[PDB]
This record gives C-alpha cells, structure tokens and sequence, in this order.
RNA sequence: CCUGUCAAACUCCAAACUUACAGACGCUGUUUGACGCGGGGAUUCCGGUGCGCGGGGU
RNA sequence: AGUGCAAGAGCAAAAGAUGACUUGACAGUGUUCUUCCCAACGAGGAACGCUGACGCGAAAGCGUGGUCUAGCGAACCAAUU
RNA sequence: UUAGGCGGCCACAGCGGUGGGGUUGCCUCCCGUACCCAUCCCGAACACGGAAGAUAAGCCCACCAGCGUUCCAGGGAGUACUGGAGUGCGCGAGCCUCUGGGAAAUCCGGUUCGCCGCCACC
C-alpha cells in the first residue's frame, strides 16, 4: 500500500499490545550494525540522519532504507568495516485498513509504523575521518526510502 | 489609567469578551473609556486585548478629548471647564483630567458618561488585523501612540 | 554487658512431618508436655488434596522441659557448620530445632510498642557454636 | 459512557495517590461541624460508608442540619438545589 | 522507604503504641475517653477529651503520686489499680467531667485485669462509664485478697523492702475510705 | 553495569484550563421590580458552516 | 496475597486468614441522592435516620446481606398472609 | 518530659549507621507463677505478683545524608505545552507573530536523620 495511507500522524497512539492482536511482526532484521562490539565513543567521527518532518514510518520503510543504506557501508567498508551505524526508533504505532462499506468501519491490523518527531535522529553512524563520505552517500541513499526529507549531521567532525 | 478603545465589531467575538467590554461601560466600535489599574481592572482588558487600542493618555490630549467629546450623564451640555466647574469637585477640565489619571475620580462619580464616544480615525488607523508590534492598532499602546490616535479621533 | 548479652535458649521444637498423627504418642513421653497437630495450605497431587486436616504435630518447650530434654537430644546429634542459621539457631533430622537469643527479645514477641531487634543484638552462627559448644559437645 | 452507573469514569476521583494508601486518619471522621457552616465536599477513597454521589466531588455546601452523625449539606447542582447526605470523613471546612 | 510508591504507616502505628481502627470506635461516643495504661511498676489512669491540635487531659492520675495520700505499698497491682482509678475519677468530678468512655489501649479486656480494676475506680469515683459488672474482679481480689493470702505462702518475705510481712490489704480500705473525704486535696 | 526505544484502555510527575463557594471591583435591580415563584399559549425534537479539540475511515 | 464473578476502585493490629459464637439476608416507617448531570418521568438501586425486636462484644461499637459500582419488571389475572 | 501517658500532621517523620544515658526516681529488658487470665503445645504471648540483677536491646539524648522523601537555589527553560487574536507562512501534514499562563526529566549546589498540641514529672 502507499505511504500517503500511514505518513502524517492523525489517529491516537495505538501501541498497547495488551488489547491489539494479529500484530504482524517488524521488517528489521538489525538495529544495531557494523562492529557492534566498539563503542561510539571509540570514533572521531559521528554522522546521524535527522529527519525534517514530523512522521510516520513503516517498518517496511525502515528496512528498505536501513538497507540499502548499510548495504553501501558494507560494500565501501567491508564487511567487517571499522564502523558501527544505528536505527534508534522502533515501530510502535500499529497500523489499521478497513478493507462491507463504511458499516463497522474499525479496521483489521496490518502494519506497524514508528513515530519520529522533526529535527530528530533516524539513524547515527560512527566512522573515522576517512569513511566519512561514504557514510554521507550512506544516508543520501536511505533518505531516499523514508517519506521526508532530511539533513545529514555531523555530531563530531572538525576534519573538513 | 488607561484609555481603552473598541475597534472591533461584536459580531463574531465571543460572548465573554463582549460581556466584558460591556461591562467596561462601552457598547460601540470606537466607544472608549478610562479605566484604572488594579488587578481586577487589569484581567478585564487583558481579556479584551485583541478587539481594542488602550494605553496611558497625556494629560494634554485626555483634556483635548474630555474637552471635545465628554458628555453629563444625560444631555447635549458641552463639558467644558464651566461645565466642569459647576458641577464637579474640580475647577477645570485639565482639573478633573488630572483626577482621573492620578486615578482619584471617575467620569461616572462626576455625572459625566463613562463613555466617551469618539469619532473615526482621520487619516485611519493602522489596521484590525494585527498588534500594535506588528504594525497594526491592536493591543496596549506607547502613551505617544495612544495619543496619536486618540488625538485623531477628536 | 556480658551478663545482658550472653545468650540462651527460648525455645525448642519438635516435630514430626508426616502426611496423614498416631505419632503424637512419642513426644509426649519424650518431651513431656502436650503435642499438637499440624495442617497445611494448597492441594497435592500426592493425594493431599484436603486443605485443613492433620500432617504432623509438634510441641515447643521452653526452660527447663526444653534444656532436659536438650541434654538428652543434642548427645544424639552429629553438629556441623552448614547446620547454622543466620540468626544462630540449628535444626538436625524426627526434627528438633532451637530457637536462640539474647536477653531483651520480649520487645520483639510482645504486644505492645514491640520492636524488631537491631542487627547488632541479633545472634551470630559464631556466638552460637560457641555458647552451645560451651556445654558439653564439640563444634565443626 | 457506555454504562450508567455510579462510579462509570471515576477512576481518577476515587483512588488514593499511592503514599495516601491505606486507612485514614480518624480525627477527621468525627469532626464537628456547625449549622449554616460551609464545607468541601471530597470523598475519601479510604473510606467506604458516607458517601454522596461521585458527580459531587468538589462542590462546596453549606451545612444545613445532620441526620444521625452523618450530615445534610446543601449544594446547588447546575440550577436545581439539593440536599446531601455526607458523612464528615468526606468533609473539608471552607477557608 | 524504598521509593516513591512505599506507604510508611502513620507514626503512632510504626511505633505500635495506637489501634486507630478501634481508636474511631471510640471516638464516635462523644465522651471523654477514660485513657487506662499499665506499667511494670506503675498504673496511669487519663481522662482525655478531644482537640484540635491533639487530645486533651482534663484528669489524670498516677499510681506513684498514689503514695502522696499515704501508700506505703507497691504501685502495681489491683488495689493499686483500682485505686488510682477512683483517684482520677474523682479529680475529673472536679472538671465537669461526668460521663467517659474506657479505653484499654493495646492492652487485653481480660476479666478482672487491672483496668477493668481502674474502670471500676473511676465509676466509683461518680462518673459514668459503660461497663460489664461481671467483668470487673470479685471486690476482694480488688482489695488484695489475692495476694495477701499469697504471702501466707511465706518461707519469705513476699517483699523486699519492709512494708509489712503478712501485707494490710485493709490499708486498701484505708486508703479508699480517705478518698471519699470531701476536704482531700485533689 | 553499559546502551537503543514506547503507551487511548501505564503514571514517581504535571500544566494551560475548566469548575464549587466567598470577598472585592465591575455591571445590574429596588416608579424600567431584578433574583425568585405560580399560571395561560406555544413553536420545537431532519439542521448546517467556520474555528478549536476531537473518535472512525486511504 | 486474599477478598465468589468483568473492569476500575477499597482494604493489613483489616474489609484478608483462622476460631468460636451467631443468623441484621429481622419487622416497620421515613430522609436524601440516584434512576433522569443541568431539567420533568416509573420500577429498581444506594447512602443516611427513627420505632420495635434480635446477634456479638468488657465497652465504645458493629450487623438494614457478600467491600463499592451489574444480577432486573407496570396493570389485569391467580395463589397466598 | 535525667528516659512518661494521650495525641494531631501522617516519610521533612522512611531505610541504614555512629556516639552517650540511668542506686531507693521513670520507661524497660528483667525475676517469678498462689491467685484473675492464658496458650487447638508452650507464664513465649496474654494475665497476674515482684525487684536480685542490667543500661546489652528497647526507649530518651546528641549526630551522620549513602538510599528514600520535603522544600529551596542555579541550569535545563520561559524550553515542552497552552487560553485569546491574525487577509502571518506552508501544496500539505503543519508552522509563525502578538497577548495572557507555564511545566517534566535531569544536573549541580543547599535543606530534610521530624514538627506541634494537651497532661503528668527534679
Ligand atoms: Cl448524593
Ligand atoms: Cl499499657
Ligand atoms: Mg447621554
Ligand atoms: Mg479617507
Ligand atoms: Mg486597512
Ligand atoms: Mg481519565
Ligand atoms: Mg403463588
Ligand atoms: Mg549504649
Ligand atoms: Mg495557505
Ligand atoms: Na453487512
Ligand atoms: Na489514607
Ligand atoms: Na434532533
Ligand atoms: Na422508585
Ligand atoms: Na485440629
Ligand atoms: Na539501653
Ligand atoms: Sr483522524
Ligand atoms: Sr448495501
Ligand atoms: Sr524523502
Ligand atoms: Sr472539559
Ligand atoms: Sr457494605
Ligand atoms: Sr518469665
Ligand atoms: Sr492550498
Ligand atoms: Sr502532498
Ligand atoms: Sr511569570
């Protein structure tokens, strides 16, 4: 289904699992990547991804940019890398469709999305100095699957 | 002692506010009134902020208005320092002007209307629309501004 | 200090867990003061589903009747260390327990302004072993 | 709602905040008020018996009589004057 | 205690000196309560009305200020009790104080106990209690019948101190008989 | 220990705000009689829109 | 934890557990609120009084059913006192 | 209050800890079961009677902030949110200005190891 279904915020938060049922499970396979054993602190370098609206985002939306966003690092970096990239949101918000007529209209579960505010941190990557552009073309490529856009920015960084 | 200044219409705005304005003795667009300071006082016009202009006046323009547009309580007598005099605990306008700023009488204690029923702006206002910060005539006023209008609505 | 602080017996329990009683006899003649029966709470799949009926029995002696028949019960034990309770009290099995402590413990078994006992009034397994040892027996 | 009943949506009005837990004080469940006296009505969650109507909570009567211990405080719902029927434990002198 | 969400028991309770739960009970009477407590040695008998900072004490009294009308015996016992009962009772006569209520405190409403004992006093004094006669000990072991017949299990002194050896139980009647003069100095 | 996130049917917190009673000012009423009380006669019980807050539904 | 049963709420020298005694789940008549916010409307319900009789307790006191909010029904007709 | 009884507020009072305190005085632990009373077994408790001993508990007194809690300072923060107004902006979800209010978390620094009432009493 289309975004334009689940984007903006619009119903009460719908999260308490004790009273939703036949909530499928989430896309993401890793929220945590690279050398996950490190420390953040461990590097020079701290590029997070902050999205500029305020959203909605499916797990199916996650996924497929956590992807091909890590995907590229695993690819200019090995997979083994010196690097540790993390998705700090999780799909709480469960998602409806009434798919009859407008007759009992509550909708059946189908998807799970995850509320991120403007102006906040989707994801954050710590890189050294060198990786540093292949961490920014890392996000170019994610922020290309998620519904707003976005600014990529350097938490640490004075080598530029 | 502030002047306040209807400069909205009633159609449209609340009911409260109205009520209130109405009980601040003034019941027409570009009706004013003086109205002092206290806590009380104060609540009232904060709630009416947005439908009109108030401000301190100069003793110098509160006399060129009281002068012009001043009424007793019932009748057309012109109140003028004779007026004044005969009637109220002062000599003069710029007498009973002083009392109402330093806030010792009022209009009413007098025999004079609580309103003074101003005519429109010459030249106009600066707008309905927006504060006095935006540009506009809305909100509290610079006793300058105040007067500025007031004085243009002799 | 030393007379307030050394300890002493104020109670010793006897008691049989069985499970369905003609056991009483026993430690009436052994204790020599009245026995009395023992319930239990929950149902068990080991045939026990009645809630309140007789399981064992017991009896408590204090004073005398309990250090006589100490002096009888303790000789019949093998003590060791693993065998000590926190609170300095010693339980070996028929079960025979004793409950040990310091002087002042009514403050804490009374009714009115009771108060529970300052960890340092408290008895140790040490002060234990040796008060008891301290009365014909060895330790270890 | 989706019942009528007494207590439907009083969750929050008639619960303790966790240190207020437990029973209360009872020199406040023999206060003595005088005729013509006014009064807070609050009910205790503590405290069972005495209670007026929930919709109550927060009204300020004026004690116009007793009847036993329990008292008859009067209050104005809306327009329409009724008589309550409160037990001090549920009452705060005004002022 | 431990957070936010602990609930400490009011102050009296810690302590374990109150039962607010019966407390309220009483309470409700209107009338004074006839406060009645032990000691090892000694035996306090409060006349307590209720306040707005706290209860009140319109009379009291106390078994060592028992001797101060000429006790030469022990401070903790029936006649004692008794006694100290009727001590206050009437003392509360001479407040206004007419009718109360007995307030055992923790203690345990066993027949013929000492408060039951001091209850008695109290009535005797005038005042008006609600009671259960047959409740109350047998007028003698009131008196110290007892234990006077307890020394008669001698061998030795039921005393340390010299009171007497056999002990004056009728010292009880001469100590009440003082009490009903209407000169004492309360 | 360290680290990453949530809640219409969670809450150690907590507004703005709404709300009972009273006082004060304002306003109003005592020839325009308010507040209140009793009686006669209704109409009405398809609503709509803007805005604020919503719940359902792409 | 337990407290019969939804959920939310109350409760710890108790409203929970045990023991014993007891049968107030009694008769009758009211006040108030609710039912129906405001604001009229029945049955039903609850809190709170009074009279009579009981039960327990040393006593204050507690018991008009089960801790609170669901478990309910007009006339006509029939039976019964 | 050189140690007590009854309380109100019901953690600023909790939890944990240190130090001091008692010859006919107080409170206790304590000594003891002939009686009133008592334990589904125990004078443990309850109840009764009494001082040989003790200040080790308790309790009273002084003090400690590590935990919990109350209030306060500064920082967060006039931030989040928000009552009133706008021919202000934005495709829009939404944002902004003016006016009146205004947190929470957390951090650092203070406070807090109870306060007050009546009665009795070297
Ligand atoms: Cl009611
Ligand atoms: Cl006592
Ligand atoms: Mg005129
Ligand atoms: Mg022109
Ligand atoms: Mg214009
Ligand atoms: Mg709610
Ligand atoms: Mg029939
Ligand atoms: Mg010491
Ligand atoms: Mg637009
Ligand atoms: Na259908
Ligand atoms: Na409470
Ligand atoms: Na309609
Ligand atoms: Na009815
Ligand atoms: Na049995
Ligand atoms: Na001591
Ligand atoms: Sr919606
Ligand atoms: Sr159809
Ligand atoms: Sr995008
Ligand atoms: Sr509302
Ligand atoms: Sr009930
Ligand atoms: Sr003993
Ligand atoms: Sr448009
Ligand atoms: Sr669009
Ligand atoms: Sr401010």
């Amino acid at each position: 289904k289309p975004a334009s279904m689940y984007r903006d915020i619009d119903k009460p938060a719908y999260t308490r699992r004790e009273y939703i049922t036949g909530i499928p499970g989430s896309k993401i396979a890793q929220h945590k990547m690279g050398r996950k054993q490190k420390d953040a602190d461990d590097y020079p370098v701290q590029i997070s991804l902050i999205v500029e609206e305020t959203v909605q985002l499916r797990h199916g939306s996650l996924e497929a940019s956590r992807l091909s966003a890590n995907r590229h690092l695993i690819k200019e970096l090995g997979e083994e890398g010196d690097y540790k990239m993390t998705l700090r949101k999780f799909p709480h918000q469960v998602l409806r469709e009434n798919k009859d007529g407008m007759r009992a209209a509550f909708g059946k579960i189908v998807g799970t999305a995850a509320r991120v505010q403007a102006g906040e941190q989707l994801f954050t990557a710590y890189c050294n100095v060198e990786d540093a552009e292949h961490v920014k073309e890392a996000f170019r490529r994610a922020y290309n699957k998620i519904t707003p856009s976005c600014r990529i920015k350097v938490e640490r960084g004075e080598e530029l | 002692m502030h002047a306040l200044v209807q400069l909205r219409g009633e159609v449209n705005m609340h009911t409260d506010i109205q009520d209130t304005l109405e009980m601040l003795n003034i019941h027409h667009v570009n009706h004013c009134t003086l109205v002092p300071e206290t806590d009380a006082y104060r609540g009232m016009v904060a709630k009416v902020n947005d439908f009109v202009a108030f401000g301190e006046p100069s003793q110098e323009t509160l006399e060129t208005v009281l002068a012009t547009r001043a009424e007793p309580l019932e009748g057309d007598a012109d109140v003028d320092d004779e007026w004044v005099a005969e009637h109220t605990d002062y000599d003069d306008i710029s007498g009973l002007a002083f009392a109402l700023l330093s806030e010792e009488t009022t209009l009413r204690e007098q025999g004079l209307s609580p309103t003074l029923r101003l005519h429109p702006p010459r030249g106009g206002h600066d707008g309905v629309k927006h504060p006095v910060k935006e540009g506009g005539q809305l909100g509290k006023h610079d006793t300058e501004g105040i007067d500025d209008l007031l004085e243009a609505m002799r | 200090f030393h007379e307030m602080r050394e300890p002493r017996i104020e109670k010793v329990v006897v008691h049989m867990g069985i499970g369905h009683a003609n056991a009483e006899d026993i430690l009436g003649e052994i204790t020599g003061q009245m026995p009395v029966r023992t319930k239990a709470k929950r149902t068990v799949g080991e045939f026990d589903i009645r809630e309140g009926d007789p399981i064992g029995a017991k009896v408590t002696l204090r004073d005398e009747m309990a250090e006589e028949f100490l002096q009888t019960a303790l000789p019949l034990a093998e003590l060791a260390t693993s065998q000590f309770d926190d609170t300095g009290n010693f339980s070996f099995g028929l079960d025979v327990t004793v409950n040990l402590v310091r002087p002042g413990y009514r403050v804490a078994k009374r009714d009115k302004a009771s108060r529970s006992i300052p960890t340092k009034h408290r008895l140790n397994p040490a002060d234990a072993v040796a008060f008891i040892e301290s009365t014909y027996d060895v330790e270890v | 709602p989706s019942s009528n009943g007494p207590l439907e949506g009083t969750r929050g009005k008639l619960k303790n905040k966790p240190r207020d837990r437990g029973t209360s004080p009872p020199q406040r469940a023999v206060e003595e008020f005088d005729d013509g006296e006014k009064v807070h009505l609050k009910i205790d969650p503590s405290v069972p018996n005495g209670r007026f109507h929930p919709r109550f909570d927060g009204q300020t009567g004026t004690v116009e009589g007793k009847q036993g211990d329990a008292y008859k405080v009067d209050i104005v719902d809306g327009g329409k004057e009724k008589t309550i029927i409160v037990t001090a434990a549920h009452l705060r002198r005004q002022e | 205690a431990t957070g936010p969400r602990y609930k400490v028991p009011m102050r009296r309770r810690r302590e374990a000196r109150t039962d607010y739960h019966q407390r309220l009970r009483l309470l409700k009477s209107g009338k004074p309560r006839l406060v009645a407590r032990k000691s090892n040695k000694h035996v306090r008998a409060q006349l307590v009305t209720l306040g707005p900072n706290g209860d009140d004490t319109l009379a009291s009294a106390h078994s060592s200020d028992l001797a101060e009308y000429g006790w030469e015996a022990p401070t903790g016992n029936m006649p004692s009790a008794y006694l100290t009962g009727l001590l206050a009772g009437l003392r509360a006569q001479e407040a206004g104080v007419e009718e109360a209520v007995l307030d055992i405190g923790l203690n345990s409403p066993t027949p013929g106990s000492k408060v039951f004992a001091i209850q008695e006093g109290a009535i005797d004094a005038g005042l008006d209690i609600p009671h259960n006669d047959d409740v109350l000990a047998d007028w003698q072991r009131t008196r110290g019948a007892h234990i006077a017949e307890y020394d008669e299990q001698l061998e030795e002194p039921l005393y340390s101190g010299d009171f007497d050896a056999a002990d004056l139980p009728e010292h009880f009647d001469e100590l009440r008989e003082t009490l009903l003069d209407g000169d004492i100095e309360l």
